[PDB]
C-alpha cells in the first residue's frame, strides 16, 4: 500500500456459518484456511467465538440489530474522543492507543482472551439491557473526560489572566508583586496614588514634567516600581480632586494611566487569583490523564462487546441456522489489509448470494471521491458476507 | 556554419526541454510530500523522466564537437545541423510532455499506489521520441563528416 | 565579431538564471522565515545552488576572447558563437527550473523539517543540465582557440 500509513495492528472481524467452504480454496475448513493460505500465511487468528445469551424472538432480533448498529457507532465515537485527548496532550505516547495494551496484555493477545468478558456483564442477562448497558456506561464515561479536559481549558485561561499581572505588559497589568509602603500611600486623607505606564523614551520627559502637569504633586515620587520591556511603571502621590487633571494632561503626552490605587484587601486577592489558578491546573492535568487512561480500557472492553454481539446476532439474522456461528477476529499486519479484504470477498461472497456480490473493490482515504467504501449501511455498495473492518 | 549551430541548438533545446518537465512537476510533488511523506520515492520517478533526455543528448553533441574544428563548408554543416535539431526537438517535446502528465499523475501516484505502474506508462509514451530524435542523429554523424565540400 | 557573441550568450543568459533562481527562492524563505526561524540554515541550500552556475559560464567567455583573432573565418567563428549558446542557454534553463522547485519546497521545509532533503534530491536534478553545457562548450572552446585562422 502507500493510499494509507499503518504502523499498528489492524483487525476484521468475521463470522461465517460453521458450515461455510472457501471457494479460494475448496477442501480447506474456514479455521484451518485462516491460519494456513490467508495473506501468505502470515494472519494471526485469534478466538473471538461467544456463545447464545437469550433472544425475545425472531421479532425481537430485528429491533436489536438496528440498536447495536448504533450504539457501536456511538461507543466508538468516544473512545476517538479519549484516545484524541491523550494524544493531544503529548505526556501519554502518540505512537500508541491503537496497539496499546489493555488489562497490560499486547491488544492482539487482548483479543485472543476476549471470549466474552465479564466485568458487570453476563450472558444471563438479556441482550436489550446489555445493548442498553453498555452504552450508557459508554456515555457517562466520556462525559466524564469531556468535562474534565472543558474545566482545564477554563483554568489555562485564568493562569494566563493572572501571570499577565504579575509580570507581563501595561494594559491590564495590575500590582501586588510590589507591596511596599514606600511607593504607595494607605490611611490618608490628602493623599493618592496613580501609577503611570511611560513609553521608555519618554522616561526623561515624564521625570521633567509631572511635578507641573497636574497642581498638587508630592515632589521626589518618581520610582520605578516595575519595568517590562516597553513600557516603565512609575508611581506619583497627588491629591485625589487632582487625580482627574493628571491622568487627562498625562494621555495628551503620549503616558497611559493605570488606574489603580492602593488597597491592602486589592493586593492580597491579586496574589490568591494568581495562586488558585495554578493549583487548580495542576490538579486537573493529572486527573485527566489518570482518568482517561482507566476511562479508555473500560470502553474497549464494552466496544468490543457490541462487535462480538453485533456480528453474531447479524449471522443469526442473515443465515439463521446453525445456533453458534463461528466468529473469529484476524488481526492484520500493517500494509496488507487491502490483500486481506479481497481474499475474503472472493472465497466467502458467494454465500451470501449472487445478488449481494458487487464490484467496487479498492480502497480511497483521501477526499477526492467516497466511492470505493464498503458498509452495508448505504445502497451504493454492500458487504457480501457479515465482516467488518476495525481501524484503530 | 550550420554545423556549430547544430551543436549549439541540441544544447539549448533539451536543457529548457528538461527544466519545464522538473518544474511542473517539482511544484506539485513538494507540495503533495506534506500530506504523506511516504511518496517521496514515488514521486522522484515522474522527476528522473526528464533527467535522462540530456543524458542522450550529449552523446550526439559530444561526437559533432570532435568533427569539428577545421573550416568546413556547406556538406557537413547541413548535416551536423540536422543531427543537432533532432536530440534537440526531442529534448524540447518529450520534456515538455512529461512535465503535464508528471503533475497531475501525483494525484493518481498519492491515491492510487497499484495504477501507479500505469502512471508510468503515459510518461514512458513521451520517452518514445527521445529514441527517435538520438538514434536518427547518431546515424546522420558519422555521414556528416566529409569536411569541406560547397 | 562571432567571438563577441559567444562571451555574450554565455554571460548574458546564465547570469539571468541564477537571478531567476534567487529571486523566486527568496520570495518562499523570507514568507517561511518568520513561521520557522531556526530552518535557516536548510533555506540557505537552495538559494546557493543556482549561483555557481554562472561562474562557469564567465571562465568560458575569458577564453573565447583569446580565441578570437582579426583573420576573421565564418566556421572558426561560428564555433565560439555556438560555443557560447550552449553554456547559456542551458545555464538559463537550470536556473528557470530550480527557483520554481525550490520556492515549492520551501513549504516543504515549514510542514515537514525532517525530510528536507527530499525537496533537495528533486533540485539538484537540474544541475545535470549545467553539467551537459558545460562539458560541450568546453570542448568546443578548445577547438576554436586558434584566433579564427582564415
Amino acid at each position: 500500500m502507500a493510499t494509507a500509513l499503518y504502523t499498528a495492528n489492524d483487525f476484521i472481524l468475521i463470522s461465517l456459518p460453521q458450515n461455510a467452504q472457501p471457494v479460494t480454496a475448496p477442501g480447506s475448513k474456514t479455521d484451518s484456511w485462516f491460519n494456513e493460505t490467508l495473506i501468505g500465511g502470515r494472519a494471526f487468528v485469534s478466538d473471538f467465538k461467544i456463545p447464545e445469551f437469550k433472544i425475545g424472538s425472531l421479532d425481537t432480533l430485528i429491533v436489536e440489530s438496528e440498536e447495536l448498529s448504533k450504539v457501536d457507532n456511538q461507543i466508538g465515537a468516544s473512545i476517538g474522543k479519549i484516545i484524541e485527548i491523550l494524544q493531544g496532550l503529548n505526556e501519554t505516547s502518540t505512537n500508541a492507543y491503537r496497539t496499546l495494551p489493555i488489562n497490560n496484555m499486547p491488544v492482539p493477545e487482548y483479543l485472543e482472551n476476549f471470549q466474552w468478558q465479564t466485568r458487570k456483564f453476563k450472558l444471563d442477562k438479556s441482550i436489550k439491557d446489555l445493548i442498553t448497558l453498555i452504552s450508557n456506561e459508554s456515555s457517562q464515561l466520556d462525559a466524564d473526560v469531556r468535562a474534565t479536559y472543558a474545566n482545564y481549558n477554563s483554568a489555562k485561561t485564568n493562569l494566563a489572566a493572572a501571570e499577565r499581572k504579575k509580570t507581563g505588559d501595561l494594559s491590564v497589568r495590575s500590582l501586588h508583586d510590589i507591596v511596599k509602603p514606600e511607593d504607595f500611600v494607605l490611611n490618608s486623607e490628602h493623599l493618592t496614588t496613580v501609577l503611570v505606564a511611560v513609553p521608555k523614551s519618554l522616561k526623561s520627559d515624564f521625570e521633567k514634567s509631572y511635578e507641573t502637569l497636574s497642581k498638587n504633586v508630592v515632589p521626589a515620587s518618581a520610582s520605578v516600581i516595575a519595568e517590562d520591556a516597553e513600557y516603565v511603571l512609575f508611581n506619583v502621590h497627588l491629591f485625589k480632586k487632582n487625580v482627574q487633571e493628571f491622568t487627562t494632561a498625562a494621555r495628551e503626552k503620549k503616558f497611559i494611566p493605570r488606574e489603580f490605587n492602593y488597597s491592602e484587601e486589592l493586593i492580597d486577592q491579586l496574589k490568591k487569583e494568581h495562586d488558585s489558578a495554578a493549583s487548580l491546573e495542576q490538579s486537573l492535568r493529572v486527573q485527566l490523564v489518570r482518568l482517561a487512561k482507566t476511562a479508555y480500557v473500560d470502553v474497549f472492553i464494552n466496544w468490543f462487546h457490541i462487535k462480538a454481539l453485533r456480528v453474531y446476532v447479524e449471522s443469526v439474522l442473515r443465515y439463521g441456522l446453525p445456533p453458534h456461528f463461528n466468529i473469529k477476529i484476524i488481526a492484520v499486519p500493517p500494509k496488507n489489509l487491502s490483500k486481506c479484504k479481497s481474499e475474503l470477498i472472493d472465497a466467502f461472497g458467494f454465500l451470501g448470494g449472487n445478488a449481494f456480490m458487487k464490484d467496487k473493490k479498492g480502497k480511497i482515504n483521501k477526499q477526492d471521491t467516497s466511492l470505493h467504501q464498503y458498509a452495508s449501511l448505504v445502497d451504493t455498495e454492500y458487504e457480501p458476507f457479515v465482516m467488518y473492518i476495525i481501524n484503530l | 556554419f550550420f554545423g556549430a549551430i547544430g551543436c549549439a541548438s541540441a544544447i539549448i533545446f533539451t536543457s529548457l526541454g528538461a527544466a519545464y518537465g522538473t518544474a511542473k512537476s517539482g511544484v506539485g510533488i513538494c507540495a503533495t510530500c506534506v500530506l504523506r511523506p511516504d511518496l517521496l520515492f514515488k514521486n522522484i520517478v515522474p522527476v528522473i523522466m526528464a533527467g535522462i533526455i540530456a543524458i542522450y543528448g550529449l552523446v550526439v553533441s559530444v561526437l559533432v564537437c570532435y568533427s569539428l574544428g577545421q573550416k568546413q563548408a556547406l556538406y557537413t554543416g547541413f548535416i551536423q545541423l540536422g543531427a543537432g535539431l533532432s536530440v534537440g526537438l526531442s529534448g524540447l517535446a518529450a520534456g515538455f510532455a512529461i512535465g503535464i502528465v508528471g503533475d497531475a499523475g501525483v494525484r493518481g501516484s498519492s491515491q492510487q499506489p497499484r495504477l501507479f505502474v500505469g502512471m508510468i506508462l503515459i510518461l514512458i509514451f513521451a520517452e518514445v521520441l527521445g529514441l527517435y530524435g538520438l538514434i536518427v542523429a547518431l546515424l546522420l554523424n558519422s555521414r556528416a563528416t566529409q569536411d569541406v565540400v560547397c
